[PDB]
């Protein structure tokens, strides 16, 4: 798992693999790992995906029932507080890294929770994995006050270090941008390991596999 | 610090009637990062008609392919220039294997080669030199993945359809690289590019393929 | 592990058998101990293991079946409830304070029809249990050291619609093959079978 | 480990208007076999079919409470319960217990009746959902019928074609697993209809 | 992680590095390790960051509490005892090494520091951190008592800057703030402008004679920096 | 592994699977249990496959060594000797092996197993591996020792067979050896599961 | 005593290996000033990861064949790939002696055309790429380097490799704890190994975003 | 420490007996080995332990009493010579890299004048034998399992002066006691004895 | 244990404090940790005592039978090589830093740095011991090269005064030798003489107001000095 998270001039821009193992086993080749906190909040996940998507399907229902309650739209300090209370509740077993950002009246904001409950805001974070080596790219390519398109690139490129040099990610990049208004998720933003050598379709006139003895059930 | 270490790979052979069609992946990972992606360093080329390709510690493999490579000289000095047959070095594989057998080798092996009929045989070996002759086989950590498939196209067994033809140096060459494709995404440690080697009477040929590098 | 307990179904009726065998660490306490518990009259349990949990378990499970058939004013439960009401037990064992019931179990019974209304199974049956709370309906089913032996054997020799005298001798057969292949000394074995007239002490074989 | 006690394979593969969940039928204890003829697989209507891998007391154990949860399910709502609640009911009750947790694997397929749309799951013993679009798999044989799918399955495939690579599938993998085999029990259910098979595996 | 507390005549100067690490890896090179309570007392939180972050906000909590019901500004003295009260409660499961400063109109300013075991020692001054050992035989030396307000900034700037040249674990902004009658105020130095670092310390530009040309004399003559030569 | 070897009044009969497990993971289906060291001996597999086969080689070896030398073939008790002198020396190194060794000697039939610690027995029935406890139970109860070789070599089949199939350890191809005066002959070599149909037809 | 990361590049015509110079003991910075780039005959240069007295020992034993050798008898001195070659054999038969080599080595050297980049790790294991980096470069830097290197896979220049040179040493300092701001890139080209005097990356640590109001968590 | 080793001497005879159990973890591989290695003429060894060991050791100690004896022109060795080298082998082991030989004796004789000037012992001899070297004449010994309810059992019955007959008897008994009360399947039993006309393997108990 | 070295133009001077501990008790309080190896170059050696003795004997003795032999001064590199060599093929039995600090009319006054783990670097002043890393941020900040030989000493011992103040397992006297083209020169001051001591430091002399009188006001005041107050 790589995500990473990029404040820009006017919004956030979060981005995330698609590539989820089973234990050195690619399981699934298309996961999604950004998942929904609100209309303007949205929190990427590392780590187990169990408690990932537990927590953030937990706190993301009582943020929709504040918001219910209060009627104004939900700041993304209550959620890494909600996020931040619960994890350190349970000493870091609840193995789930976040990267939750959204934007409010204040403007944009970006935090990270590592799964013993430490928070930090800054301009750009990344975890999982494949975190090392796209830090690496954002520190070298951040300039302050980017446009979209800049940071849509920049996130894109900080995944593709991950995708190719992290065997536990890969496959696509998930590119999702939130503005004041808007919330736009691009799902294929990029697949640079593109399907090659096709395949051979090996055919079995059916009936080859024997079979003893069936019963067919009309409904 | 353990002086042993593991870096992936995987190697697939499988014989025919006139040659035998040797495969590797060309990739060297180290702890958690990717040392190399043009690692040639699994199949070794011992007489015109023998390969070992080995799967496990790069390093225990570096050495193995010297050691079988001076003893293989050796053999042609003693017997005024007689290259050993793939019977032969095979048995002496597995001799070497079980000398060092408590301080083993972190290699899984295979010699691939052509017997005296021509036939092409493929042995396999564990760490410590039980060694199997058979028709085809995978080794490292795509095994479980490549095995069974080759197990349905090449055996034919649980399928009520009359046996195909034999296959050939194409359809063989076709398969594998179908195997490899497959194995290429869903194994995390496995593939950006594999080298096949196709060992027929008249020399080796050589041939590469190119996978995803995720 | 060490007292082994045999149990095959036939056409019309179960055997089981069960060593006698009680021991403290290598001295033989007894060579003659009834580990075929009966819980009711066409229903019995063969238990293996410490005599602890052994006894306290078949004790629970037969007070517990005695009340369900007082608060039902003589209804006699089948024999799949039964099974199910023990396998809950010691599914949940595992998972509390006490830890595992460390005992394996063969339920044998014989369904009869308890009413003219009544469309239920009338053949006999035999659940295989194990202490993890693993239950499975089975022709046959071994539990202990000797258990692999006479399975094999079972495979080899046992037919659908054995007689009573067929079962009898097979019996002889798997206990004498049980006490010439294991170390432990398993003598005396406790043949019991249950046939719609209910269960049996059946004494020939041993 | 704890997880290939009991041995056991599931396998399901989406088809057009259809989907093949198949699963073997060996019950053993960890080296050998208590029984030859148990099948993996519980239907709850006529467009859901799951199957359950792990210990075997915990597989029963979770077959239980599940079907308890959707009889229930039947009578406070008045209507089946389609395949994506069932699936999102199943992995909450495998989070409840996260540190006691169940050691079951699940594996879910089902359709929807009038719309057509095929939804496979396969849960891991702690809950993380993972619902791919071609196939899913667990048990012992995980990593072989991987492999096998991911070479015989194609995207468009028709029922009396896909009951032929899950069978295929299903076979070259539990032939190169110890704790796998005695022939497979495959349930291949449509929209209109849903047909069982039993299929001649080796005896091995 | 280095994080100091100077006091001088009016208040009290708060300094610290903005770096926390894994063991080897910078994972946050611009973090904030002085916390706000109140408008006048601060915390700077040293040892593991979960830890420290839920007591400095669950103690900031009762703070803004008690402040409330009574009226009145809070002392130091209370925000000292009710971290020494959960660090000693606490102390077999969180590693936390807090550094209390404040300023409160009746006894000026107040340092104290509490270190991991759980006591509450206030003091003239303080130290904490990972990075601190090296500050102590510098505070020996280079400090006297009853410095002015810019004077002590500088000094705290100086220390922290002479801390994380030499220490792994420590590095990055320096962020001080200063505590007094007047409002907090607060600074960020960065790295390229610190008043101390090893790399512009001209006692530190010619290098260890060590890879000696293959030579026919016993006179060392410095290193080998090319082929031909 | 599964192997057995039964003593009868016509020689000796040797029975093995072909199947090497590695844990949870079949490696092979045709792995070679039956080891023949000369013309006149048989040796069988069982346990660390690697060991098994070295030292087998060794032991054949040396028989071929001492016919050289004294001119008369080497005899059963005598090449079962080596054998376990070689894995007495090694008792605590971490061997892993147990095998039979089975000949027809100028003494009549004989056969040995010998162990990985140097245990060395002479007995008429064996079976040892894993399916083992599975071989015993049909073993015990149909042997005799006037069988005929037909019938003792069908007593041998249906004896593996069924630890094939309760085992999970065990499996493939059942494969018969007989040990006669004359030397060795391998009677038949078939399919665990042709087999299935053939005992328990319909 | 332990060095800090290694990175390695070829561009058209010529090698570039760069390294800090500083000494560390755990996590203290003991020594800023010293020399870790050491070059071995007259064509090859050698830098290692890790401990000290180990580099120290190997480049000596490995300094004192080549000299011998071209000394004693009328030969031509060892090229880059031979001297390597010796070191990684010479590590691991100190390995299998349980004597490990612990240090990750990077070599490079240049003899007329052929130009050489390889390393070697203390188990054994030795590769060769168009790019290498040790210690905690092979996470950080070394993809930096791949993109650089696949955006143009004609060759790099000698300034367009060293910018991105520069580009990766900078976020070494930013993100590895154990490392200091004066580095030093020994270039190989086809007259020889040449060593740069220590020079330093600029930095930026001025975002608005590490402004103290932000970054608090109150 | 399973197969039970009993050995008693009376006036004019010593009797030693040993259960022919071999085992394989808990699979009997044989229910009748002969456990009691006869070294010269007039003397027996009844070693109980693993097979590698036993058979090894004991191969060992014969072959250096027949080269003894080669080296001496047919000069027997008394019981006491034998009895101490075999406890000097037992004890060197445990001081040196391969380890001790985890094998218990009972070393079992009739001392015969060898010549006119011999005035040595003329009657039985036994001697207890630990594994770690330990060397006692006793009357009576026993090693194993059932090593102890034996030993109880011949301080009720035995007597300086029992005859053959009684001798028998009294193994008859032990031997079923040891069958009677050891979880060990040791049914048959190999008792030989020591006389002046030799070794003779009595057939009768077991 | 702390021992350093620092070179001048002349030569070299070694300082080094004088205690050998039990880890928590004074074994020998007067302990002599420069051992001489020749007329001059000497060694200060920390970490285990058998083992440092060990091999500076052997050292010793092996260095003067080369000068016998070759009839001509020693350098200081024969005998840092030797060290090396010697606490490398016993690193994992000895825990040994070494400290070899000399003159030669070849290379002037020299200073090498033989580490735990077995390395060798020439240094222009090199610090070790247990006491050590309390003098490095004291070297960065007060010390500047190119000094005479009085105000390397002068230095030196000041250095040494203020690692023993602070470190447990140092203290004692501090024992200086300079080492140059005349006689080499011993000087041993007491700790009742030293240049520093935290008991005499003005800055230590107000009390923690630790033990608040029970009172009436949040006013701080000092501490209960006596039962009637
Ligand atoms: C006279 C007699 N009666 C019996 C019953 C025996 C006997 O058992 N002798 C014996 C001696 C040494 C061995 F080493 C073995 C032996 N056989 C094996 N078969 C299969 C596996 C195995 N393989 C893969 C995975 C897991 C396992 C457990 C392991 N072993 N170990 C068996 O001798």
């Amino acid at each position: 798992t790589t995500i990473v998270g990029v404040v820009y001039r006017d919004g956030v821009v979060l981005g995330a693999d698609t590539r989820a193992t089973e234990g050195s086993i690619v399981a699934d080749k298309r996961c999604r790992k950004i998942h929904y906190m609100a209309p303007n909040i949205m929190c990427c996940g590392a780590g187990t995906s169990a408690d990932t998507e537990a927590v953030t399907n937990m706190v993301s229902s009582h943020l929709a029932l504040h918001r219910l309650e209060t009627g104004k739209q939900s700041r993304v300090l209550e959620a890494l507080t909600l996020l931040k209370r619960h994890l350190y509740r349970y000493q870091g077993h609840v193995s789930a890294a976040l990267v939750l950002g959204g934007v409010d009246v204040e403007g944009p904001f970006l935090a990270t929770i590592a799964p013993h409950g430490s928070t930090d805001r800054l301009p750009f974070v990344t975890m999982g994995s494949g975190s090392i080596a796209a830090m690496a790219q954002l520190e070298a390519a951040y300039k302050d006050n980017m446009t979209c398109e800049e940071a849509k690139e920049l996130v894109a490129s900080a995944i593709r270090k991950g995708i190719f040099n992290d065997p536990y990610s890969g496959t696509q990049v998930d590119v999702c941008v939130i503005t004041k208004d808007k919330t736009e998720l691009t799902i294929g933003y990029d697949k640079p390991n593109e399907r090659m050598y096709p395949r051979q379709e090996v055919l079995l006139p059916p009936g080859t596999t024997p079979v003893l003895k069936e019963e067919i059930r009309q409904l | 610090w353990s002086p042993y270490q593991d870096n992936g790979g995987t190697t697939a052979a499988i014989a025919g009637k006139d040659f035998v069609i040797l495969a590797g992946d060309t990739r060297l990972n180290g702890d958690f990062c990717l040392h190399s992606r043009h690692d040639q360093s699994k199949i070794f080329q011992l007489t015109p008609y023998t390969y070992m390709a080995s799967n496990g510690m790069q390093a225990d493999r570096l050495q193995l392919q010297q050691m079988l490579k001076y003893r293989v000289k050796w053999y042609k000095y003693n017997n005024g220039g007689k290259v050993p047959s793939t019977k032969a070095i095979a048995q002496l594989m597995s001799t070497m294997l079980y000398h060092r057998r408590f301080f083993p080798y972190y290699t899984f092996n295979m010699v691939v080669g052509l017997d005296e009929e021509g036939h092409g045989v493929c042995y396999s070996y564990d760490a410590v030199g039980s060694t199997e002759p058979f028709l085809y086989g995978t080794r490292g950590s795509a095994a479980s993945f490549v095995e069974p498939l080759l197990d349905c196209l090449i055996n034919r067994q649980h399928m009520t359809s009359q046996a195909p033809p034999e296959m050939t140096k194409e359809e063989t060459l076709a398969m594998l690289k179908n195997a490899f494709t497959g194995a290429a995404e869903r194994d995390i440690y496995t593939g950006d590019s594999v080298s096949f080697f196709i060992i027929t009477k008249d020399g080796v040929q050589q041939e590469s393929f190119e996978l995803r590098k995720d | 592990m060490a007292e082994t307990a045999i149990a095959f179904r036939c056409k019309d009726y179960v055997m089981v058998a069960a060593a006698g065998l009680n021991a403290f660490y290598y001295i033989k306490i007894t060579d003659a101990e009834d580990k075929i518990t009966q819980l009711d009259t066409h229903q019995l349990v063969a238990c293996t293991g410490e005599n602890g949990p052994r006894v306290n378990f078949t004790e629970y499970i037969k007070c517990n079946l005695a009340l369900n058939r007082m608060r039902q004013h003589g209804r006699h439960s089948s024999c799949e409830s039964t099974a199910n009401f023990m396998r809950n037990c010691l599914a949940s064992a595992i998972r509390s304070r006490e830890g595992a019931y460390q005992v394996n179990c063969l339920f044998a019974g014989y369904d009869t029809p308890v009413s003219e209304d009544d469309d239920g199974v009338v053949g006999p049956q035999l659940f295989y249990m194990d202490y993890l709370g693993t239950l499975q309906a089975v022709p046959y089913g071994c539990h202990g050291y000797g258990a692999c032996f006479v399975t094999a054997l079972l495979d080899r020799l046992w037919r659908p619609d054995l007689s009573q005298q067929e079962g009898l001798e097979l019996m002889q057969k798997c206990c004498d093959e049980v006490k010439r292949r294991v170390i432990i000394s398993n003598s005396y074995f406790f043949v019991k079978a249950v046939t719609k007239n209910g269960v049996e002490v059946i004494t020939a074989v041993h | 480990s704890i997880m290939a006690y009991s041995g056991g394979s599931v396998m399901a593969m989406a088809g057009k208007e259809c989907f093949v969940i198949i699963s073997d039928n060996r019950l053993g204890e960890q080296l050998k076999t208590i029984s030859t003829e148990v099948p993996k697989l519980h239907v709850v209507n006529d467009s859901i079919v799951y199957g359950l891998t792990g210990l075997r007391t915990d597989q029963q154990t979770f077959a239980n409470k599940v079907q308890f949860r959707t009889e229930m399910y039947k009578l406070r709502e008045e209507r089946d319960i389609t395949g994506k609640a069932f699936a999102a009911m199943i992995t909450s009750m495998l989070y409840e217990a996260r540190f006691g947790p169940w050691f079951v694997e699940p594996v879910i397929g089902s359709i929807d009746k009038s719309t057509g749309e095929v939804y496979l799951c396969a849960t891991d013993l702690i809950g993380a959902p993972c619902e791919p679009e071609d196939y899913v798999c667990a048990g012992t044989a995980a990593e072989s019928l991987h492999g096998m799918c991911e070479a015989l399955w194609r995207p468009g495939m028709s029922p009396e074609e896909l009951f032929e690579i899950a069978a295929q599938a299903m076979l070259s993998a539990c032939d190169r697993d110890s704790l796998s085999g005695y022939g497979a029990v495959a349930m291949i259910v449509t929209k209109d209809k849903v047909t069982t098979r039993l299929i001649k595996g080796r005896k091995d | 992680t280095t994080i100091l507390a100077v006091s001088y005549n009016g208040g009290v100067v708060l300094a610290a590095d903005s770096r926390t690490s894994s063991g080897t890896y910078v994972v946050n090179r611009a973090s904030n390790k002085l916390t706000k309570l109140t408008k006048k007392i601060y915390c700077c939180r040293s040892g593991s960051a979960a830890d420290t972050q839920a007591l400095a906000e669950r103690v900031s909590n009762y703070l803004g509490s008690y402040q409330t019901d009574i009226g009145a500004g809070v002392n130091v003295a209370t925000a000292a005892n009710l971290f020494q009260k959960m660090c000693y409660m606490n102390r077999w499961n969180i590693s936390a090494g807090i550094i209390v400063a404040g300023y409160d109109p009746i006894n000026g300013g107040s340092v104290y520091s509490i270190p991991s075991g759980g006591s509450c020692v206030k003091l003239d001054y303080a130290l904490g951190g990972s990075g601190s050992i090296f500050l102590y035989s510098f505070f020996d030396a280079n400090y006297k008592p009853g410095m002015s307000k810019s004077e002590c900034v500088a000094f705290c700037q100086r220390a922290v800057a002479h801390a994380y040249s030499r220490d792994g674990s420590s590095g990055g902004l320096i962020r001080t703030i200063t505590l007094d009658a007047d409002e907090p105020e607060d600074q960020t130095i960065p790295w390229n402008r610190s008043p101390y670092c090893m790399e512009k310390d001209p006692k530190y530009v010619t290098q260890a004679t060590q890879n000696q040309p293959f030579s026919s004399s016993a006179k060392i003559t410095g290193n080998r920096m090319s082929s031909t030569g | 592994t599964t192997t057995l070897a039964f003593r009868f009044n016509g020689g000796i009969i040797v029975a093995v699977d072909s199947r090497a497990s590695t844990g949870q993971y079949i490696a092979s289906q045709t792995v070679m249990k039956v080891l023949e060291i000369n013309d006149y001996l048989l040796g069988t597999l069982a346990g660390g496959a690697a060991d098994c086969q070295y030292w087998e080689r060794v032991l054949g070896m040396e028989c071929r060594l001492w016919e050289l030398r004294n001119g008369s073939r080497i005899t059963v008790a005598a090449a079962s000797k080596i054998l376990a002198n070689i894995t007495y020396a090694y008792r605590n190194h971490g061997l892993s092996m147990g095998t039979m060794v089975a000949g027809w000697d100028q003494f009549g039939p004989s056969l040995y197993y010998v162990d990985d610690k140097g245990s060395r027995v002479k007995q008429d029935l064996f079976s040892v591996g894993s399916g083992s406890i599975y071989a015993y139970g049909v073993l015990d109860t149909g042997y005799r020792k006037d069988l005929s070789v037909e019938d003792a070599c069908d007593l041998a089949r249906r004896s593996i067979f069924h630890a094939t199939y309760r085992d999970g350890a065990s499996g493939g191809i059942v494969t018969v050896y007989h040990v006669h005066e004359k030397g060795w002959t391998k009677i038949s070599r078939d399919d665990q599961t042709k087999l299935y149909h053939r005992y328990f037809p319909s | 005593a332990s060095g800090g990361s290694v990175i390695a590049i070829k561009y058209k015509g010529g090698v570039l290996m760069a390294a800090d110079t500083l000494l560390s003991y755990g996590s203290l910075a003991k020594w800023p000033n010293i020399p870790r780039i050491r070059l071995l005959g007259s064509h090859s240069a050698v830098c290692a990861t890790g401990s000290y007295a180990d580099f120290q020992m190997m480049a000596k034993q490995v300094e004192d064949n080549i000299e011998r050798q071209k000394m004693y008898h009328n030969v031509d001195e060892l090229s880059p790939s031979e001297v390597f070659s010796y070191l990684h054999r010479s590590i691991y038969q100190k390995r299998c002696d349980f004597d490990p080599c612990l240090c990750q080595m990077v070599f490079i050297g240049v003899r007329d055309g052929e130009t050489f980049l390889a390393g070697v790790d203390d188990v054994g294991t030795r590769w060769e790429d168009d790019c290498i980096a040790t210690g905690y470069g092979a996470y950080i830097a070394l993809p930096l380097l791949r993109q650089a290197l696949e955006k143009n896979p004609d060759g790099l220049s000698r300034g367009e490799a060293m910018r991105i040179l520069t580009d990766c040493l900078r976020v070494l300092f930013y993100r590895e704890c154990r490392a200091i701001n004066k580095f030093q890139v020994a270039d190989a080209a086809s007259d020889g190994v040449r060593i740069s005097e220590p020079f330093d990356v600029e930095t930026h640590w001025e975002y608005e975003g590490y402004c103290f109001e932000k970054t608090a968590i109150i």
